[PDB]
């Protein structure tokens, strides 16, 4: 259950901060993605964050301006977006990354602090929130 | 009477059962084999310590020891008739328990040295 | 990081078998078996149709299949239905560890 | 005054002593206490009355109790050591309901657990399931599907238990003194704990004592010959428990009224595991039937005795225990290998003043049990086939006083105490052990 | 003769080897150490039990003791010359086996109660 | 002129008695039985002849053998207890029968098996293979797979073996009585173990006995000096075994004529395992040779002795055993650590009547062997590098007299009776154990 | 007129003898030596007041050394046995560099390494990390990633450790003789094995000896009181070691100046493992200090004594050892349970001739440790949190001479001693044990 | 003097206090439990062997013996004035150790074995 919040209408050069409330899953052991889709356009990957915050990956197209972060206690995913461009107008989505334990040699395999590995696909999408610049 | 049958009798009366009491002094890596050995061995050690004391005193083979050593008058406020006829062994032991070591030491030194010194003096 | 190329649109009659292609590179489609396809109902976030080149999630019918050869991947839709209409997308993982989507394909059922 | 010392050997003198007494027995092959090695018993012990002897000895300070304690615990492990470990079963259990006609008392008591079992080959696992009692199962994760559970102790010391072959019958064991030692016995039935006993005799061996483990009531023990006796170290010290010996047994009929089956799996190389299978017939809760009239008389007598050391115009309330873990809130006992945890509140819900029809006490059944004295070891009780009807005698009680009251009145007593040493206090009150001291000083007239 | 070499000897003849016979009565990953201890302990217990019996009969240190205990003809159908010169100890023991316990009791009781009385009388 | 009963001591009196004996070693690498925990023997425990003594004793009522049995077993376990277990190897095996120019008698006897195995690290799963004898494996499921096999004891007690440096040589051990005890030995030559012996001597220690394990033939023992002696508890009871002590040694030459190569792996933390890899040369059946003429003469003497015991001018015949597994139908023995299961039916394919030529016995080799008289254990016999050839003598035979009221003729004798305790009967039939009772009672004239 | 044979009993005569001594404790509950079976003894010495008997005895003849040695090893196994095996950790270990302000001479000493691990459930594996010392980690495959390692002893006997409560405090143990035996203490403060001891006082119990085990410099032992004494089994034998007992203590201050974190995980069912965590502050080499004066001038006393075994105008050199295993190459001691290895490069370098400034030695830390004399077992040394500092007393040296010298000069000595027993030889040098033989015979005249 | 107080002294002087020497002859799954049982057994068997031997020699209960067995010249190169007055027991025992068995055997055969026979013959 992913619920985006913080969308609104801003002027060019402004900053906006999104958050995604979440429930139904051990947020703290699973990775997350931000995806955006401009009206009339296809899906654009924005960023990925590992469950423990150890690795972050951002699209070249959003570098500098967008930054992915998370709060394990809040069970919340965030997107900090600065110096906003009109090109950044899009519906932004909170997406849970599919994952679980690798099965090898009749055993399951966890990542550090019993983390879930990335099955490599999206599973749960929120409704999305519109960000207009 | 059997073992301790005379336990409440006077000390004099009970002397007739000393043999009876003597008869009752003598008779796997998990918790039973070792315990039995410990019990058996200790029973033997207790037995032998008393036998050694009797031996050093010149009481080997005797039911009753007899020596030439007097006891201390400070150890008694009683005459022999009271001691033998109006008291039992449990009572008596309590009455004189603090003099046990003293008398054993006196009996051993006094008679062991006198008897062996006489044996050499009277050897021929 | 560029988009994966998809046909702008595909179409066919009900019951028709159609294919939606996706053209990537050696750093993604020809790099791992980590490819996947999504179906986006207009106005909604998309659902997984395919993952790992050809695997279906529970709830997806066997009319949805696919394959991967070299740097080119595709989604096969057999028995095409009007209910299938939507925007189809390919996705892949990269050496940079970034996620990339294709341009998307519009599906029309005749 | 011109007198000399003689020494008599074979003198009838006693000294308090602490030594080991040995296991004596009449003689199936494997019992926990009636073990392979135990020494045949004297068929004719010689009890010798002692004329003119008064001897004082203790209860509760009596080390014979301590000796049984250490040996019963150590032996429990030695006899039950070579059992199949249940470590291989510590996997997640997928839990659902029981497909039967389940009564209202039994709702929630049983679970049907499904898991991937280890087989005797290292290359194989199989789908298996078993039934468990609720008391032994814990939820693995509210965050994940609330259908996954674990055995209660897989995150602590491993549970080990098989040995279906071992007898748990509480066969009484006699204890015998080594040569050089003697056992004194008190025949004064009116003694109240520690003090001089005017009526004594001696023995070579004690009578046999049945190793019955209990947390509240004393079953199949020594019965008082005349009247109910209440004994304690200090009647005003509520930190101490109360021993009540009855002069009449109370018959109690306990059951686990379900026809059970047993299933098993080979886990490893002869590493067999047995578990609860399905149930034949419907599902009903365990219970015990205590005669109401007998019980009423039983506690009435207890009150008459309480009033000897406590006064009148006091209402004596009997109440259920105040709380604690299962072992101290229920009456725990073993019936043929089955472990019962019975609710005795029905026995302690009344008052007495100074001026058939049974009690169908509900019971629970538990299988993963920690040793009474520690949690570093635990066992999984094997399942038992069929239906059990357990019949025993209540020969006593261990009670706790609700100490502290306004104007020293309207006292309340509750059942309890899980300390195993308290279950031998009655049987051992009659005995003391002494060393024989054959030499004595004999002042006289010879040279 | 060697140890137990007197087994076929007559009771009288065998009386000449008694010192030998008496001398020879006396001597960690395995459980064998326990059985070895048991064997040694038991040998001691058997030895001591017999020694105490001899001692209580007034035989401490004596291979042979003369006592004061008479006995019934019901316990023998033989004269002393047959008993000592023709018979062996093995056969003899069998022939009078059922009187063993009786005699041991008599030897102790009929000698010690009387010796005790003599010691008291001999005080004056 | 009256008599008094006096005290004697040092008296030469014996009583039948039971106790244990001490292990005495004669003239390092530890041998399974000739253990480090065994005190060196008396180089000359000189026996003494007893003048004018006849004594009776009865073999089979003799507990010296029972003591030997328990000790040979306990030592077997003390030695094997710290060895590497084969449990990690209880995996499915993919088995075929690739051999290098195998003869016809051997077809199907050897199997070429591949399997998954571990190494010292838990993540390094590797492929391994070895050769097995057919007798050691079973198809887990033929229907699922033609080649899927498993080891015969993986579904029961774990198979264990390592300790390659242990010697299984039956090194003789002498046994000594404790102080207070002595052993009477029979020096007669025509004597059977039950009844009076007119010629005896006393000893403290027995001769050394080789702890030979065998099932049909009594090998490497003490030969009769004059005549064949046949011993039985009840000579006409066909439910009992017959001991035949020969006065003629018979030599037997056994071999495994295959130059097997031994390979080894590590399974876990120093957990070494040894197995046959390839085999040098072609494949031939194991076998034992005896002289035909010697065996024929041996039986002729046995036949005469049997007639002495039964009817005159009668017919005696021989046959092999009436089925059962190898442990009871073949002659089972060990040499070099390997076990042999030889077909002895050719030694019994003869009849007798009232009025260079050799025998070859084919043999089987087995490596997974259960315990002597137990089913709670399994052992793996490691291979011996190279070719093994062993020579030993037959000292005696174990016979079974078949039943049927066949008019006291055409009696059939068979091999069988492979109970280890019956083997040792052939050595201790000459000994009696007694307690020494130095205390004597007798009348005389004194006071 | 002639003489007669007389037996005297209670004669004060000694016989050389061997038996064992009892463990006698004096004033966390249990340690290898603080054994639970050990009997508190009487602190009062049992002297014979220098009774004037001369007796010759020596070292390297003294079997008590062997007993101390064997008892200690047995005790180690007893405390080491009931602990967690570390076998579950023998997995592929993934290593990279620790990057925390490492000082240059510490580069390569520490490894940051990841691995998979077992957990509470048997069908689950998790990722875990720890910090390791380089010495115990070995690379497994140049052909594969240069990051793959294993623990040094996973291919041999399992490494085990737990029981963190238990310490290794070398608590002194006193040893007592059984009745019938006596211990002879040499009161000569200036003796050697080259002759008899003129002053001996026997005791029933010895003083306590601390089981401190060291490889080169003996710590916390008995110091000589009057002079420096050098002892050897054979003073001219290059194959023997040299024991130097100093009469001057040398203080040594050791440290591991690195602030550690101890972390722990569950390996299995109540099976805990402790390991090195985050080190905070700079990474620095462990080291030990002595002052120059107390080492350099102290050795001159050693030299004066060496010159008594060697000739006059002889040049003496000290040097470093030839190497070999770390166990013999470096100084080694344990403190806090941690095992320290130190290179005595600053101690053995200078040459002695006929005619505030400190010394610091570098040290290293090791955790996977075999026993000095055996590799059939291995133990793991647990981490210590925070910073550890230790101060010890050097009481003696174990030196090794080179293989002779040219024309009795430039005699070179190196640190040495490869025999664990040297640690007790150095303490028991003052004692001998005899048996009491109370019977004897002498001529006299009597009856 | 205490235990071994005169061990290095004159044999005669050292015979004055033999009582201490006698007293010092007499007094958990780990190897210490095993050693304690073994040691206790050892002490007991040794003690008993000496007592048994004293019994054979007719020295029960004595510290000082007397016999009918004469001293052999091969056993000594000294007078009593040298043996008892000018040397220790340790040295003495070292010098005559070769005769331990012959002496003991002679005492056994010539002392109690012969006296006991003579006593039986003096019965009437
Ligand atoms: C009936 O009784 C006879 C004796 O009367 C037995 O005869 C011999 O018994 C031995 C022991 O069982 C046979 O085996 C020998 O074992 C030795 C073991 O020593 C070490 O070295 C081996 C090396 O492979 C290690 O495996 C082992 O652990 C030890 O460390 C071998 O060394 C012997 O081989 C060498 O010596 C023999 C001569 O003795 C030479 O011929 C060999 O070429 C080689 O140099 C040997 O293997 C021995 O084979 C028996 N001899 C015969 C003729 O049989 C009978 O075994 C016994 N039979 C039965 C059934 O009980
Ligand atoms: C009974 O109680 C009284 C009072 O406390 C006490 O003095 C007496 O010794 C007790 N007697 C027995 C046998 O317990
Ligand atoms: C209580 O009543 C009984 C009679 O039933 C009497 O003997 C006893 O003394 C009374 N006790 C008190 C404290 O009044």
């Amino acid at each position: 259950r992913l619920v985006e919040s913080g969308g609104g209408v801003v002027q060019p050069g402004s900053s906006l901060r999104l958050s995604c409330a979440a429930s139904g899953f051990d947020f703290s052991r699973q990775g997350m993605h931000w995806v955006r889709q401009a009206p009339g356009q296809g899906l654009e990957w924005v960023a990925f964050i590992k469950y423990d915050g150890s690795e972050k990956y951002h699209a070249d197209s959003v570098w500098g301006r967008l930054s992915i972060s998370r709060d394990n206690s809040k069970d919340t995913l965030y997107l900090q977006m600065n110096s906003l461009r009109v090109e950044d107008t899009a519906t932004y989505f909170c997406v849970r990354e599919a994952g679980g334990p690798d099965y090898r040699n009749g055993y399951n395999y966890y990542d550090f602090y019993d983390g879930y590995y990335n099955y490599h696909y999206m599973d749960v999408w929120g409704k999305g929130t519109t960000v207009t610049v | 009477l059997g073992f301790l049958g005379a336990a409440g009798s006077t000390m004099g009366a009970a002397s007739m059962t000393l043999t009876v009491q003597a008869r009752n002094l003598l008779s796997k890596d998990t918790h039973w084999g070792i315990k039995q050995l410990q019990a058996r061995v200790l029973a033997v050690e207790h037995y032998l310590r008393d036998q050694q004391l009797l031996g050093i005193w010149g009481c080997s083979g005797k039911l009753i020891c007899c020596t030439n050593v007097p006891w201390n008058s400070s150890w008694s406020n009683r005459n022999l008739s009271e001691i033998w006829d109006n008291m039992t062994w449990l009572q008596w032991d309590k009455e004189i328990s603090n003099y046990t070591q003293i008398i054993y030491g006196l009996l051993e030194e006094s008679q062991n040295q006198q008897e062996k010194n006489e044996q050499d003096l009277l050897a021929l | 990081q560029s988009a994966l190329t998809q046909p702008a649109s595909v179409s066919g009659s009900p019951g028709q078998s159609i294919t939606i292609s996706c053209q990537g590179t050696s750093n993604d489609v020809g790099g791992y078996e980590s490819v996947s396809w999504y179906q986006q109902h207009p106005g909604k976030a998309p659902k997984v149709v395919i993952y790992d080149v050809s695997k279906r999630p529970s709830g997806v019918s066997n009319r949805f299949s696919g394959s991967k050869s070299g740097n080119t991947a595709s989604l096969t839709i057999s028995g095409l239905q009007a209910e299938d209409e939507g925007d189809y997308y390919c996705k892949s993982l990269t050496s940079t560890r970034r996620r990339v989507f294709g341009t998307g394909t519009k599906l029309t059922v005749l | 005054e011109n007198l000399w010392v003689t020494v008599y050997y074979g003198v009838p003198v006693w000294k308090d002593a602490e030594t080991t007494l040995f296991c004596a027995s009449d003689a199936e092959k494997h019992n926990v206490w009636a073990t392979h090695a135990c020494v045949p018993t004297d068929p004719n012990p010689q009890e010798i009355h002692l004329e003119n002897v008064t001897e004082e000895f203790n209860m509760w300070k009596n080390n014979m109790v301590e000796q049984m304690h250490e040996d019963i615990i150590s032996l429990w492990d030695q006899s039950l050591k070579p059992c199949v470990k249940l470590t291989p079963l510590c996997v997640t259990l997928n839990c659902t309901n029981v497909t039967n006609n389940i009564t209202d008392d039994m709702r929630g008591e049983l679970k049907n657990c499904s898991f991937n079992a280890t087989t005797e080959l290292r290359n194989k696992r199989v789908k298996r399931y078993s039934l468990f009692y609720r008391l032994d199962i814990v939820q693995i994760d509210s965050n994940r599907t609330k259908s996954h559970y674990r055995l209660i102790n897989c995150n602590t010391s491993a549970i080990t238990q098989a040995c279906p072959k071992v007898s748990f019958e509480p066969i009484p064991i006699h204890y015998c003194a080594p040569a050089g030692f003697a056992i004194l016995k008190c025949k004064d039935k009116k003694f109240n704990g520690t003090g001089p006993c005017p009526s004594v005799s001696t023995v070579q061996c004690t009578h046999g004592i049945k190793p019955v483990v209990s947390t509240q009531l004393l079953l199949n023990g020594s019965l008082a010959e005349e009247e109910v006796i209440i004994r304690s170290e200090n009647i005003t010290n509520n930190a101490k428990n109360i021993l009540v010996q009855l002069n009449t047994p109370v018959q109690i009929n306990c059951t686990r009224p379900n026809n059970n089956t047993v299933k098993s799996i080979r886990i490893g190389p002869g590493q067999a595991f047995y578990y609860t299978g399905d149930i034949i017939g419907d599902i009903r809760q365990a219970h015990c039937n205590v005669s109401k009239a007998t019980w009423n008389e039983t506690l009435g007598k207890v009150v008459k005795q309480l009033r000897k050391h406590f006064g009148n115009n006091t209402i004596i309330r009997f109440a259920q225990s105040s709380g604690g873990d299962l072992e101290v809130t229920t009456h725990s006992f073993n019936c043929g290998g089955e472990f019962f945890y019975c609710n005795t509140s029905g026995l302690f819900n009344s008052t007495w003043i100074s001026n058939n029809d049974s009690i169908t006490l509900p019971c629970r059944i538990k299988q993963i049990i920690n040793m009474w004295q520690r949690i570093g070891q635990a066992m999984y009780a094997p399942p038992i086939q069929g239906v059990i009807r357990c019949v025993s005698n209540i020969t006593g009680l261990i009670l706790t006083r609700d100490g502290g009251s306004t104007n020293s009145t309207t006292e309340t007593f509750r059942p309890g105490g899980g300390d195993m040493r308290d279950n031998w206090r009655s049987e051992l009150y009659k005995y003391k052990v002494v060393k024989i001291e054959p030499l004595g000083v004999a002042p006289t007239r010879c040279k």
